[PDB]
RNA sequence: CAGUUUGAUAUUGGUGUAUGUCUAACCUGGGUCCGUGAUCCGGAUCAGGGACAGUGUCUGAUGGGUAGUUUAACUGGGGCGGUUGCCUCCUAAAGGGUAACGGAGGCGCCCAAAGGUUCCCUCAGCCUGCAGGUGUUGAGUGUAAGUGCACAAGGGAGCUUGACUGUGAGACCGACGGGUCGAGCAGGGACGAAAGUCGGGACUAGUGAUCCGGCGGUGGCUUGU
RNA sequence: CAGCGAGAAGCGACUGUUUACUAAAAACACAGGUCCGUGCGAAGCCGUAAGGCGAUGUAUACGGACUGACGCCUGCCCGGUGCUGGAACGUUAAGGGGACCGGUUAGCUGAGAACUUAAGCGCCAGUAAACGGCUAAGGUAGCGAAAUUCCUUGUCGGGUAAGUUCCGACCUGCACGAAUGGCGUAACGACUUCUCGACUGUCUCA
RNA sequence: GUGCCUUUUGAAGAAUGAGCCUGCGAGUUUGCGGUGCGUUGCGAGGUUAACCCGUGUGGGGAAGCCGUAGCGAAAGCGAGUCCGAAUAGGGCGAUAGUAGCGCGCUCAAGACCCGAAGCGGAGUGAUCUAGCCAUGGGCAGGUUGAGAGGACCGAACCCACCAGGGUUGAAAACCUGGGGGAUGACCUGUGGUUAGGGGUGAAAGGCCAAUCAAACUCCGUGAUAGCUGGUUCUCCCCGAAAUGCAUUUAGGUGCAGCGUCGUGUGUUUCUUGCCGGAGGUAGAGCACUGGAUAGCCAAACUCCGAAUGCCGGUAAGUAGCGCGGCAGUGAGACUGUGGGGGAUAAGCUCCAUGGUCGAGAGGGAAACAGCCCAGAGCAUCGACUAAGGCCCCUAAGCGUACGCUAAGUGGGAAAGGAGCCGACAAUGUAGCGGGGCUCAAGCGUACCGCCGAAGUCGUGUCAUUGCGUGAUGGGUAGGGGAGCGUCGUG
RNA sequence: CAUAGGCAGUGUGGAGGGAACGAGGGGAAGUGAAACAUCUCAGUACCCUCAGGAAGAGAAAACAACCGUGAUUCCGGGAGUA
């Protein structure tokens, strides 16, 4: 961190923007391609089995996201959607029941 | 002697533009429109 | 452990595919000469050069 | 009471004849006009000459001055 | 910083008109007596001073007496003298770049028009008696030089505020930070019938990174709500 | 065993002390002089304090500063800095005060102006044997090619056969000067300088 | 045929270090640290820390951490997201990881080893020396004459002015001969006492235990060195820099330039021909500006204006680029060419563009890093050549033929004068390397031949690299690879 | 009066030592910042008082967040994150 002299490059460049938030949750998310191959037929989908499929990390909010495209008809019991993965899971027959 | 004034028109009350202008020569307070980005209009911004 | 520069790791992001950003200097005071299109230029943020981006990676953990 | 001068500007052609050119580029960097824009060539603010059109550069003479073309 | 020093406040009370007075806090390195064989100390007791002084906290002034350190670099050794950033020219060897305490100069602004647009005009110099003939750049271009500008970018009028807001295809120059040009689009405007031009000035100097802080706006958020 | 003597100049009055281990001196000290402080739990000094020295002293005493026996003298300047005294008035900290403006849903609470006050400073006088200078005043007395004079081996006189040294004068004082004392001074000096007599292996010259 | 190391542009150097042998002496260790590579296990998963059980190296332990989705200041949205009024244009994202082990680099610790002057804390020192305090002692002898004296002469005693000696001494301050005080501000013994930013000082920054512009000892402590020195076994391949910007900066360092290794690309590199371009140098000229007696001059004059060089395209012929690990270099030297400063100087200094040295052996120039020839894998008692030479030193021509020189010119030089003169410094010929050379062994021009290197060819042999064959193998700083040796363990 | 003081009688009371560890107080500089004063070194070196076999802490005027945990101490994380 030093530059001969010359005014250091983490001197001379403004800091970055903005301040953060202490309270910001991040989910654990999970793309409807990516959860259409862990059940290949259907079904219902809770948190406590997406944990033991590999899929989430333990003790976190999950919310599936709408990447790809789902063929097979779900109940998906999570925390959160996102707006296109909810009109594919219903457009597939299936339903979404948020628990927040 | 040329000082930086900045300009305001009568509705946003928001500060857009800042210029310089010579005191002495134009001593009345200068006035002239502008395009106001929260009026979206080519209203009239009256120096500070 | 590692201390990460307090200094750097305040003026630097790094992103979704490991690039090192900064933010443009000079957007702060003495901004009545600037030209709009100046300010503009100097707006959101820039990759780094090659050696510059390697020293922070290297002095930010 | 000497011993002052100003760091080089880098002027001069940036483009010659012949060569292949993207809608853009900068073609000469000039004070003044030594050269004038030609077809399919514009002025910037300090008598920078630019390519309006993908194209070859191409050096003439229209209307008795020295002038860039591209040629699509 | 020690020291010296000012004021407030605590120790600190009564009473009268900032200033008197009283005694009881407090002070006597004043006298005498006892512990006691004792110039220390303490306790008596008379003699005074006296809510002053001394001391604690807070506070202004002074403070080389002391203490910690700074006191730039370049440089035909060092000091003295000079210079340090930006712009123009020559050195610079017909792209670009290129050094010396090499050769010449400027800048730290200015203009509410000396900006934008539409329209119109051509100068300096010379000759003849405001007028006429000649005169193509030798005049002018806010400001140094250079590259340009007579198709005017020079001169004169009308109208105006683009000396805009949201952007930046694509490129030039720098080790980097950064510096520079920029098509096209949208908003909302100026000028013009229109084509079109307008994101300050013929161009290139007229400026200063970050940190910290001030002012206006907006409403994004921080410790149970 | 057991003094060489004489004339002259410079500095210091003298006897003394000094850089143990390259400088003994013109340096320090001194007796004498002036100024400043101190009223006695003195001033000053060691110590955080007690307690001590000053002193078992008391303005003819003690401490600090400079000059340095003795003789003739010690000129002008108080504008600057410092010191002494006066503080009308201006400014000024803490403290006292709490105008008025906010947050919350009268209370609590945040920031907080006007006004009140000391020293100090600005201000007014004095002070130079105070630091200092000669417009505040522009160097008097005395001395002067000097422990000071670059030019310089100044010029003149004396001394020598020959004198960049020495002695007496001149004054063109680069850049003397009155207690960081001026000019002299008998005696003194392992001090510096010049000259003469006696004497010699210092030398001719070994 | 002019040592070794270090440091240098350059060292046998008369620049530093080493008398010699033997032994010891400098890149280490920690970490569920950071990072890259290789390898191993598992693999959309990987993996434990503390801790628990066990004799051991074994088993358990998911708290955690990394991967799994990003964007934005954030609310938030999410293969999108943010600026934005925008279904405008853009920034950032979308279209196999992890845990050990080994290695390189890196972070914090003394961190490769050695080396200050000095700073701070606590103590020890006035037996030396500087003061003061208490109590004792010493001053032969003779003079002077208010029997006084900081009086006189002079031994003891105290001191140290001059000279000589000594100077690895008899002595870390003395000896010999002179010299000053020698009744006082004197000398001295014993006992006390003042202690380090402090003492004491008739004042020299003197003295305070041979040390004083701030004593000595232990501790912080393995202080700090942009500095100096040192850093130990081998070979194979490649192989620089002394430049630009910035710098409290100039002998340091950051980034860029130049090296190396890994990985991806594959002719993209470079050379030559041709083709398309801009220019304002050399030269030249006066049309502008200036100088100036029809003729002239000019870095900052140009009516003109090459050769080269530069940018791009293309053809033929034979290294380039992206991404990462690791560097060193950033003091350059001379010589050719174009210039500036200097004086129409310098082995001068500052630039641009080549060469060599640096880091380059070998041959030549007598010796002579930078000049001419030439790039050393190793062996060779073969051959041909390069620069340079062929009378003897010394390999090869007293070469052949024509002509010139009379000065030893050759074997140093000017204006100028009629190959010559001009010509002229100091140890010893000394301005051909020496002998000698005109009966050239000198210069010129042809012809013939030969000598001459680590060059090339011939022969044998090893190694790197690409596809038996082609190329390749000097090398300092530095990068990569393969190994020798010592000790110990299974 | 009275106390101060003095006298008499007793106490397996104290005094000093000790390698490291501990609690509470006082508290540097070299060094780093490529200078230096805020800052670092570092509450380290050193010093002072008091201990015990360990010391200190320790039974909520504590956390948390509207759900809840329930004296203190120590170890690995959270995290070189806010």
């Amino acid at each position: 961190r030093f530059e001969g002299g010359q005014m250091p490059l983490h001197m001379r460049l403004p800091k970055l923007k903005g301040f953060k938030n202490p309270f910001k949750t991040e989910y654990q998310v999970v793309n409807l391609d990516k959860l259409a191959s862990l059940y290949p037929e259907g079904g219902e989908v809770t948190v406590a089995d997406l944990v033991a499929k590999g899929a989430v990390r333990k003790n976190q909010l999950v919310k599936v996201l709408g990447q790809g495209e789902v063929s097979v008809a779900l109940q998906v019991t999570v925390d959160a959607v996102s707006g296109s993965a909810k009109e594919k899971i219903t457009a597939a027959g299936g339903s979404v029941t948020e628990l927040v | 002697v040329r000082p930086k004034i900045t300009l305001a028109c009568v509705e946003c009350k928001e500060r857009n533009y800042i210029t310089k202008k010579n005191r002495r020569n134009n001593p009345d307070r200068l006035e002239m429109k502008k395009h106001c980005p929260r009026c979206n209009a080519h209203t009239a911004h009256r120096e500070t | 452990k590692n201390k990460t520069h307090s200094g750097a790791k305040k003026r630097f992001k790094i992103t979704g595919s490991g690039k090192v950003l900064r933010e443009r200097a000079g957007k702060r005071h003495l901004l009545e000469h600037k030209s709009s299109k100046l300010t503009r230029r100097l707006t959101g943020n820039a990759e780094m050069a090659p050696g510059d981006s390697a020293k922070i990676k290297k002095m930010l953990g | 009471r000497n011993g002052r001068d100003s760091n080089a500007q880098r002027l001069g052609v940036k483009r010659f004849g012949g060569q292949v050119v993207n809608a853009g580029e900068i073609l000469v960097r000039q004070r003044g006009t030594h050269f004038h824009p030609g077809a399919g060539v514009g002025r910037g603010g300090d008598d920078t000459l630019f390519a309006l059109q993908a194209g070859s550069v191409q050096f003439g003479t229209f209307r008795g001055r020295k002038v860039v073309n591209i040629v699509p």
